[PDB]
């Protein structure tokens, strides 16, 4: 999508979406786009610990590099100090990271997907510019505003006169990851092929693959 | 006629100076009043204009390296020659065609030889003169200067005359301020006069 | 720094011989006492050695590191005049002060320089070829609350606030003869810490108000090195005053 | 090994002082001597080669009194040696400030950049200060005429009239003596100047060979350092016999 | 002054309110995006131009606030916050940067602010505005407006400048941040969402 | 020099056993950990009745939240403490959380011993560090004390006193203290061994003593505060 | 195609692994330009006893990406304990390496095939020079990306476990499209075969295309 | 030999008054203490055997190791203080990678015999530094240069050889390598003659059972320094037995 | 003396005599045990404490979740070793993406610890490292010395009479491949027991023990979490 200099074509549409207990982050599984697809294996998710796991997409190159870089982050926090690196750690962490890709310049965005401290489950943007915010609706990768739209209605619900939230449940965080890739798919064909949807607890990470037909 | 607007009159025993404060973001003054005249000593004064930004980083590198003459001799430095100095750094500065040029009026006052007033284009030329006026502003008195005074006209008329030049950069020039500060000078001293 | 050998080794005593050595290198930079007022922070120095053939500003002890930060020096011993060994962390100092004022613009604090002064001792003994120091100082100058400090540092690397103190000539033995001209009264008048300073000078020193060179330094004003003929003035009724505390 | 001397160049003595700096000013006594006087008009050096030979040719002319810049003078008191290093520290230094000034070099300022070199070394680096005093003359406004005096050990020290090199208590007294606070003039202070030369030296007779004499006087719009050829010395060395009879008088 | 991203000092407090999205891209970049972040207590330095430029430069203010603050053991000063981030940011400044941050605290006199850029302005001020256009914000705020001025005309003016530049200029998103910051602790006020307040005041 | 390389055959460095008697001669520092917060008490070295105890300390933060007290020779302390400062300053922009009263010690104890007599750095010394200092301070893991020495060793600690003697203030502090404590009785416990070792006797301007809860900030006592704490000894 | 900044090209390398073992198919033609200059060039290296490498893309960023390849396995042999690499490792370190290589003018798509099984663990590895690195079934980038990587994919993605043989047959006929096609080569290839345990590959040996494309 | 270790070896840069540092002469006499490491040029390859010290049945190929590959082609036997042979070897490692990096083939061993001979000697020259405690071998067989084999003592000479041993008896053993001609042998028949000479050669005085490992940069390992090939080393083993007996 | 403070005076042996202190800095240092299996490595120290109003100084550090150290020596020593210990192998993470060998790591260590010993005027370290790691083979133990002599053992034990350990471990050598992760750290204990005195036994708080693998994320057990990992030993077996 972004312009060759770290590119020649990349694709991948991430969504996640933020229940209260649970968040799915869900990216298509293939490694596509040059003009045509690539190859169909290739993991872009992580779990670092046990307690925060990054899913980082567009660029399978941009992925291979930041997601071990979030590894070495972890190990960085225990040695230091001692301790398991929780979610705000993290999220702080990968800031340090990304100000080398402000003019470098990429589209390549990371989220970092845990439970946090604060009496519920998180799913942080950062920007790929820098900056870093929690939210409850989120569409991060090669378009970071193309995924985001549908998880604005169906959790926020914010559709009064005022802005008043209402996160949605688990069983409903499912079917949303099936279906916004199918539905991305007659928009961009840059998702495609397979749909991975990885489910995290912020206690634990379980993967599903679905086919796409 | 050259970047922005500042003007001062030494009749060699008086100086006249008035500055602009507007260090202007978009189309609104943030604040009212900014600093544009900035006080080394209280018998050496430093106008700096030109860019709102480059103006204070040229003076805060050049000010603590003035301080360190202050420190080892404990008597005054050589004030005409300290405003020349950062003028030969701002010649090496000159080939590179990075923007960095500051349109500079000392006042200062030296210890055995008397007063030194110098002029600093943005062209960047050292004179000693009977009154100068840096960017549009040099433009709007010099023609004037000649004619309606004297270089050892009175402080009275010099201010009516300022007071009237600082209403016509409001009526004629597209850059107007409708704050102007005016400082007054005897023989060694800042005053600080009423605000325009 | 540059050496092939160590700069200390240690003993079990405890003390670096460098350090003890530098105390007495520091007084070669003679005897200053300051004492700190409501409005004027004042150190004056021991000796100008005036023969009309030189200058007064050369010989200085008093040096400006900042032009409201001042400074007078010494510490213990009783050996030959230098200025210039003194100079040396004068020199240090000045820029340490100068970085700070660009840092914070407003009149740096004492509290700064000391503590700079204190770790800058301890990292010359890890370099092989760098020379040690071990100081005191009279660190004078004002806050942005405008308060009075008057602050003193130790070859021990320890910094203190103080009403009055007084380096040279036993440290200890002239800051303890101000302990007793101490009075509540002294502080908030401007004139009554003047004539402290000059007291005990005077003890060390023939014929003060030449050998007597003082400053003032204010909460708005900057230095002023006041000319030695206006201190003789008052060295003449303030030495009849020295003989009454005794 | 290198761990069983002492030299205690960077290391502090039982002094509380380096050996090396010590030393250094026994070395300058026994070496030709370099003095500087105030004249009201002018300010001038007078120095002592230190060549105590009988033939010199004259190829360098400046072999103790070196004219750095068109606004300042130096004399060298010590080892003609550790003189060349700093000849040549001192051309640049004194250019480029004046490059930036556009105004007469002061003598102070000078001083003290030069004298922060001399004490580096000595406390770090490994090296032994320099071995010479250098004798600065110029001219700046804002102290009026100037004389300073430069050490190894990193003093510098405001004169009017002072000497540094061979018999330095004696000289100094001696220029005192002679010309009190803002006395002589500049044509009467260069005969002062070799009549102290002519009582101290490291080897007798005073000579064109052995002298070189210096000028600092303000012409017509600009302050012009010469170095005088051996034969206007001459002329002074008749007005030092002259000058004997009036410092007396 | 400019966007909504402003502060202005009172007598009493720094009065500073925000927008969510203002950033890049042709929606929102974050939902809720928060740019009155607390990463210390003692003022906050607002959201000036880029996201990556004020935001890079915070980390450095972060721990260089602390750095003064905990060695002397007597708090920064508006003026030792606006000197420190100027030095430390004009060397960063050349990457195509320019921020417009805000060094605040209480001194001797009351509440003083000094305007900081990333191309090192150091002019004093009382009032500042921060991102693209302040223009429709500025009218309202103005009417009951002096150096100091009291929490009274502050409630009045605050509740209509905020509200105006909703109905004005439209864009943003979620709610309007509020913060007020004393010379050593600010606390975030009240979070009214920005399209409840704009009917009503 | 005089060997600076300097083994026993035991196996361990002369120079480091020499570090030791300078702390001894030096001031005297107490670190409590208690369960609601973390009290420091340090000697201020009386000396004239002039020197004010609220404008200067030798309780110094390192973090807002993080306190050390520091004992034996004062310019070694500072060396140490300065590092630490932008360590932990660093530390806070980048993870957003205080840092660990273990994370600081761990850096500062690689500087004691690194010597020798020459191929010096300033990495590398030219005889160690006879300073121990006592970091004091309150994490997410809750309050901590964590003790450094001579030897640049790291341990935990839940009562640690080094003084004029460092032994000897310790064994006054396993007489009093009991692990698990309310903290006017920590706070009482510090200041009780710290008379009876030096010299000196207590006061409200001998001593310093601040104290750190967990969920506040880091506190230098007021005038006031420092004399209430002085009522029980 | 695909292939930006380019003069000497290895046009196409198949990579296709079944259980264990990977059969990549390579062209001796070396096309300097449009112009075949090398009619035989075995594009085959050996990384080491138990390594092997077929690299396509500029043949020309392939030897620097040789010598890169070439110092890692020198590492590991360094030690003394005598081991030979795996797969992941030594492709991976290089794909860091392409990373950086970006931003400055010269460019890189270039693209190995490794496989390997050594001291334990079994790899299959493509790294790419714009770092698109990743474990595999069957790859192959640049100009390999735009006509047979597909039909490969297609038949791969139903078949997961095509065989060497059925890969075989259709090697020989995608570089009968590429002879038609590409104006780097006119044909004939080396058959390379990597193992965990050695390094196979008979020569280069002539290869004729197939006409029926003027029927109609 | 000429040393005392009281005056002109206080410092690493003093030079003796003999003409020859006695840093050297005492790096020397350690390699004279330790165990011996043979390694015999062939006219296919060559054949290293060194012995690997075994104070445990706990240890495995990485303990007490003197074989390295200092390229990937070349190997190094070394003998004497493993310290400083190990710590070599390092920048060896370096030293050919970067030569393989810019040059692009098998490296011919005589430029590397005087590059590391000179290093060793900078060591002798240098404060920072004193000389290397191990007098080691390289070896290697490619098809640039063929068979090659070169020691280097701790001194900083580089001399060609045949055949060279270095152990407690350096004598003994290279007057035994003499008597054979390896001009009659193939690398499959030297691999036999290594095996026994460091059996007879070595005095247990500090070990207690030994291991001989060896390895091969010959016929049967294609120009790359591999351990020794199964059916070689079984052949070489019955012959060390046999030759004691 | 001051010959004996020289590193560049040496034996008649060709020793450099201190090399030879520097080894011995270990040996009055506390005895640590560490083994290995085909799955897991184990780490088990002896602890000290300053106090009874104190917890023990974990000797068992972390580095990362697949490769952990245990110090025996000088702990600020340590630390400058811990700093470049940490450095490569995140390195080797970052680039290679391999979690490292064991084997390659403890060479290039060697490497450093060599630089003091060929240095005039500056001594060696002299602290004792058994680093566990887990890479793709399995687990390793390697020993490193002061000196660049390193050691791949199935186990070691490094300290006070070490000597004695060895044998307890050499007559179970093959069992520690078949043991599992609980048995290697109880017959680690009973090890670790040959060193010190027959006086003495082990206690539950002056045991750390550190578990290695990437079956498992690298566990330092303190003085109270000690417990599970303990129970099973033998009291000194002669």
């Amino acid at each position: 999508r972004f312009s060759p200099y770290a590119f020649n074509g990349g694709t991948v549409l991430a969504i996640a979406g933020e229940d209260f207990s649970i968040v799915a982050s869900d990216t298509r599984l293939s490694e596509g786009f040059s003009i045509h697809t690539r190859d169909s294996p290739k993991c872009y998710k992580l779990t670092d610990k046990t307690v925060i796991g990054c899913s980082g997409f567009h660029g399978d190159c941009l992925t291979l590099t930041k997601i071990i870089e979030a590894r070495l982050k972890m190990y960085k926090h225990s040695n230091n100090k001692a301790m398991t690196t929780g979610a705000i750690a993290a999220m702080l962490s990968t800031i340090l990271y990304s100000r080398r890709f402000f003019p470098y310049y990429v589209y390549n965005i990371i989220e970092g997907l845990d439970e946090e401290g604060k009496g519920a489950v998180y799913s942080f943007d950062p920007v790929g510019s820098y900056q870093r915010d929690s939210f409850k609706a989120g569409g991060s990768a090669s378009a970071m505003l193309q995924p985001l739209l549908d998880n604005q209605v169906g959790f926020k619900n914010m559709q009064n006169v005022e802005h008043v939230p209402l996160t949605l449940d688990r069983a409903m965080r499912l079917v949303k990851d099936v279906f916004i890739s199918a539905a991305e798919r007659d928009v961009y064909t840059g998702d495609a092929l397979r749909i991975c949807i990885v489910t995290k607890e912020g206690i634990r990470e379980e993967t599903v693959p679905l086919r796409k037909d | 006629m050259e970047y922005l607007i500042g003007i001062q009159g030494p009749d060699y025993v008086l100086v006249a100076s008035d500055r602009v404060a507007a260090s202007n973001i978009v189309q609104m003054k943030d604040d009212h009043d900014k600093m544009f005249k900035m006080s080394e000593k209280i018998l050496l004064l430093c106008v700096g204009e030109a860019g709102d930004t480059v103006q204070f980083a040229e003076y805060i590198q050049k000010n603590v390296q003035l301080y360190k003459m202050r420190n080892g001799y404990e008597l005054s430095p050589t004030a005409a020659a300290n405003f020349t100095r950062r003028n030969l750094a701002d010649c090496l500065r000159s080939r590179t065609p990075y923007h960095v040029n500051l349109l500079l009026a000392g006042y200062d006052e030296h210890e055995g030889p008397a007063l030194y007033y110098m002029d600093y284009l943005a062209a960047l030329a050292k004179a000693p003169f009977a009154a100068h006026g840096y960017g549009a502003f040099l433009t709007l008195s010099i023609l004037d200067r000649y004619y309606t005074p004297t270089i050892s006209r009175e402080r009275a008329v010099e201010l009516l005359r300022k007071c009237l030049e600082e209403l016509q950069k409001r009526f004629i020039l597209n850059l107007p301020t409708f704050s102007v500060r005016v400082i007054d000078k005897d023989g060694i001293h800042n005053l600080e006069n009423i605000t325009f | 720094m540059s050496y092939d050998r160590a700069i200390t080794v240690f003993s079990p005593d405890g003390h670096l011989f460098q350090v003890e050595y530098a105390q007495e290198a520091v007084k070669k930079g003679s005897t200053a006492v300051g004492v700190r007022g409501r409005d004027i922070v004042v150190l004056g120095v021991e000796k100008k050695s005036v023969a009309k053939l030189q200058d007064e500003r050369t010989v200085r002890k008093i040096c400006a590191l900042d032009d409201n930060v001042c400074m007078a020096f010494a510490v213990v011993a009783s050996v030959s005049g230098l200025t210039a060994d003194a100079r040396i962390v004068i020199n240090r100092a000045r820029v340490e002060c100068q970085s700070h004022r660009l840092t914070v613009g407003d009149p740096v604090t004492v509290e700064y320089i000391t503590r700079y002064i204190a770790s800058l001792k301890q990292r010359y003994t890890q370099s092989n070829g760098r020379r040690p120091f071990g100081i005191s100082a009279l660190i004078v100058g004002f806050d942005f609350d405008g308060t009075p400090r008057l602050y003193q540092t130790d070859p021990s690397g320890t910094y203190h606030a103080w009403k009055a103190n007084a380096i040279g000539r036993g440290a200890k033995s002239v800051r303890e003869f101000l302990e007793k001209n101490y009075t509540d009264d002294a502080i908030e008048t401007d004139d009554l810490t003047i004539k402290l300073v000059i007291k005990a000078l005077l003890e060390v020193v023939q014929s003060g108000g030449k050998n007597i060179e003082l400053a003032v330094m204010r909460r708005d004003q900057p230095l002023k090195i006041l000319s030695p003929e206006e201190i003789e003035k008052y060295v003449a009724e303030i030495e009849k005053e020295k003989e009454e505390n005794e | 090994m290198s761990r069983r001397y002492d030299s205690r160049t960077t290391i502090f003595s039982p002094e509380g002082r380096l050996y090396q700096v010590e030393y250094a000013m026994e070395a300058i006594g026994h070496a030709g001597t370099c003095l500087g006087i105030l004249a009201n008009d002018g300010v001038l050096l007078a120095a002592e080669r230190r060549n105590i030979h009988k033939l010199l040719d004259e190829v360098f002319f400046s072999e103790k009194i070196y004219k750095l810049n068109e606004d300042m003078a130096c004399s060298v008191a010590g080892i003609t040696s550790d003189a060349n290093v700093l000849t040549n520290e001192l051309r640049l230094i004194a250019q480029r400030y004046l490059l930036q000034y556009q105004e007469p070099i002061p003598c102070e300022q000078l001083v003290t950049a030069l004298c922060d070199i001399k004490q580096a070394y000595t406390q770090f680096g490994g090296k032994r200060p320099f071995g010479v005093s250098l004798l600065y003359i110029g001219w700046d406004k804002h102290y009026g005429f100037q004389l300073y005096q430069s050490d190894p050990s990193g003093n510098y020290g405001g004169w009017k009239a002072t000497c540094i090199g061979n018999n330095s208590a004696a000289a100094v007294s001696m220029l005192k003596q002679d010309y009190k606070e803002g006395e002589m003039t500049l044509k009467s202070a260069l005969a002062l100047a070799v009549k102290v030369l002519n009582k101290t030296m490291d080897v007798s007779k005073l000579s064109a060979e052995k002298v070189e004499i210096a000028t600092l006087t303000r012409e017509n719009g600009k302050t012009v350092i010469r170095v005088l050829k051996q034969k206007e010395v001459e002329q002074l060395i008749k007005k030092h016999e002259e000058e004997e009879a009036k410092a007396e008088r | 002054t400019t966007t909504l991203a402003f502060k202005f000092q009172h007598g009493v407090i720094v009065a500073a309110d925000s927008r969510a999205t203002a950033g890049p891209y042709i929606a929102s970049q974050t939902v809720k995006k928060v740019i009155e972040i607390n990463p210390y207590l003692l003022g906050t330095m607002a959201g000036g131009a880029a996201d990556c430029s004020f935001w890079e430069r915070l980390l450095a203010r972060q721990c260089r606030i602390y750095e003064l603050r905990n060695k002397e053991r007597i708090s920064v000063a508006a003026a030792s916050k606006l000197l420190a981030n100027m030095v430390y940011q004009y060397k960063g400044m050349g990457l195509s940067m320019g921020t417009m941050i805000c060094g605040w605290d209480k001194r001797g006199p009351g509440l003083y602010y000094v305007d900081s850029e990333g191309n090192r302005i150091s002019g004093t001020a009382f009032s500042v505005g921060s991102g693209s256009v302040y223009a429709f914000g500025v009218m309202d705020r103005g009417y009951s407006y002096d150096l100091q001025v009291e929490e009274a005309y502050d409630l009045a003016r605050r509740a209509i400048y905020q509200a105006t530049y909703r109905d004005a200029y439209s864009g943003g998103a979620v709610n309007l941040y509020h913060v007020r910051e004393d010379g050593w602790i600010r606390v975030s006020s009240d979070n009214v969402a920005d399209l409840h307040d704009k009917y009503t005041s | 020099d005089r060997g600076v390389n300097t083994f026993s055959p035991e196996g361990r460095l002369f120079q480091v056993e020499y570090a030791i008697e300078g702390h001894k001669l030096g001031s005297t520092a107490i670190g409590i950990q208690t369960s609601e917060g973390v009290c420091l008490a340090v000697e201020k070295r009386i000396t004239s009745p002039l020197m004010e105890p609220s404008s200067i300390e030798k309780i110094v933060e390192i973090d807002a939240h993080i306190g050390c007290a520091m004992s034996g020779l004062i310019a070694d302390a500072k060396t140490l403490i300065d590092k630490a400062r932008v360590e932990t300053q660093n530390h806070w922009f980048t993870y957003n959380e205080t840092m660990t009263v273990e994370s600081v010690t761990q850096a500062v104890s690689n500087l004691a011993l690194q010597f020798g007599e020459e191929d010096a750095d300033p990495g590398a010394m030219s005889r160690p560090f006879g300073v121990a200092l006592l970091f004091g301070g309150v994490d997410e893991k809750g309050p901590q004390l964590f003790h450094m020495d001579p030897s640049g060793t790291f341990v935990q600690c839940d009562a640690r006193a080094i003084g004029s003697a460092s032994e000897g203030a310790q064994s006054s502090l396993q007489e009093v203290y009991h692990k698990s404590t309310t903290l006017k009785e920590a706070i009482k416990s510090s200041l009780i061994i710290l008379k009876q070792v030096m010299e000196e006797k207590l006061n409200a301007t001998n001593i310093e003593l601040a104290t750190v809860q967990p969920g506040q900030n880091f506190h230098m006592f007021t005038k006031e505060e420092l004399e209430e704490v002085i009522k029980d000894i | 195609t695909q292939n930006p900044m380019v003069t000497g090209t290895s046009v196409l390398g198949v990579k296709f692994d079944c259980g264990v073992v990977i059969a990549a198919d390579m062209l001796g033609s070396y096309g300097s330009l449009a112009r075949f200059r090398n009619i035989s060039r075995i594009m085959r290296v050996n990384d080491s006893t138990m390594l092997g490498a077929s690299g396509d893309y500029a043949d020309f960023q392939y030897l620097k990406q040789v010598l890169g390849q070439m110092v890692i396995d020198e590492e590991l042999f360094g030690d003394g304990h005598s081991y030979s690499p795996r797969a992941i490792h030594s492709w991976l370190t290089r794909a860091m390496y392409s990373r950086r290589s970006k931003m400055n003018p010269l460019w890189n798509t270039k693209v190995i095939g490794g496989y390997a099984g050594g001291e334990s663990f079994l790899g299959y590895v493509d790294m790419l020079g714009v770092a698109y690195e990743a474990p595999s079934l069957a790859t192959g980038y640049g100009a390999y990306l735009a006509q047979p990587l597909l039909r490969e994919v297609l038949e791969k993605q139903p078949v997961l476990s095509q065989t060497e043989a059925r890969e075989l047959v259709e090697r020989c006929m995608r570089v009968l499209y590429y002879r038609d096609a590409r104006s780097y080569n006119r044909f004939q290839v080396a058959t390379v075969t990597e193992k965990g345990v050695e390094i196979e590959g008979p020569l280069s040996a002539q290869t004729n295309w197939d006409i029926a494309h003027m029927i109609s | 030999m000429s040393s005392i270790g009281t005056g002109y070896d206080l410092s690493a840069s003093t030079f003796s008054p003999d003409g020859r540092v006695f840093q050297v002469e005492y790096a020397m006499k350690a390699v004279e203490n330790s165990s011996t490491a043979i390694g015999i040029r062939c006219k296919d390859g060559v054949v290293f055997g060194v012995e690997k010290l075994v104070l445990s049945k706990l240890y495995e190929e990485g303990s007490n190791k003197r074989l390295f590959n200092v390229d990937r082609h070349v190997g190094m036997a070394v003998a004497g203080l493993l310290a400083d042979a190990r710590s070599l070897a390092d920048i060896a490692r370096e030293e050919a990678s970067n030569f393989r990096s810019n040059f692009g083939y098998n490296i011919p061993l005589k430029h590397l015999a005087d590059r590391v001979a000179m290093y060793v000697h900078a060591y002798t020259l240098y404060s920072a530094v004193r000389p290397f405690g191990c007098s080691f071998m390289l070896g290697s067989y490619s098809v640039n240069d063929g068979a090659q084999l070169y020691m280097i003592d701790p001194s900083g000479v580089s001399y060609g050889y045949w055949g060279c041993a270095i152990g407690k008896a350096r004598q003994a053993a290279k007057t035994e390598i003499e008597k054979l001609q390896m001009k009659e042998m193939t690398c499959r028949d030297v691999v036999k003659e290594v095996a026994k000479i460091i059996y007879i050669v070595h005095d247990e005085v500090k070990d207690k059972a030994f291991e001989l490992e060896l390895s091969w940069v010959g016929e049967l390992t294609k120009g790359r320094h591999e351990i020794v090939p199964k059916d070689v080393r079984e052949e070489a083993e019955k012959y060390a037995k046999e030759s004691l007996k | 003396n001051q010959y004996d403070n020289d590193v560049t005076v040496w034996s008649p042996q060709g020793r450099i005599h201190q090399i030879e202190y520097a080894m011995e800095a270990v040996k009055q240092g506390s005895a640590t045990v560490g083994l290995k299996s085909k799955t897991h490595a184990v780490l088990v120290a002896l602890k000290r404490a300053q106090s009874e109003l104190a917890a023990h100084q974990k000797k068992i550090l972390h580095v990362d979740n697949h490769i952990g150290i245990s110090i025996a020596g000088l702990t600020a020593d340590a630390r400058l070793l811990c700093n470049f210990m940490r450095q490569e192998c995140l390195d080797s993470r970052f680039v290679f993406d391999r979690p490292l060998p064991v084997s390659r790591l403890v060479s290039l260590i060697g490497s450093k610890t060599q630089i003091p010993t060929q240095r005039y005027g500056r001594r060696p370290y002299g602290v004792g490292l058994l680093i566990a790691g887990y890479d793709d083979m399995g687990p390793h133990v390697f020993q490193t010395c002061p000196s660049a002599n390193y050691f791949d053992c199935r186990a070691m034990s490094i300290g006070a009479r070490s000597q004695s350990a060895r044998t307890y471990l050499e007559r179970h050598m093959s069992e520690f491949m078949q043991c599992n992760l609980d048995e290697l750290v109880k017959h680690g204990l009973r090890a670790l027991r040959e060193t010190l005195p027959a006086e003495q036994d082990l206690t539950t708080k002056n045991v750390s023990i550190g578990i290695v693998g990437k079956d498992l994320e690298f566990t330092i057990y303190d003085d109270d979490d000690v417990s599970p990992f303990l129970d099973g030993l033998e009291e000194r077996p002669q």
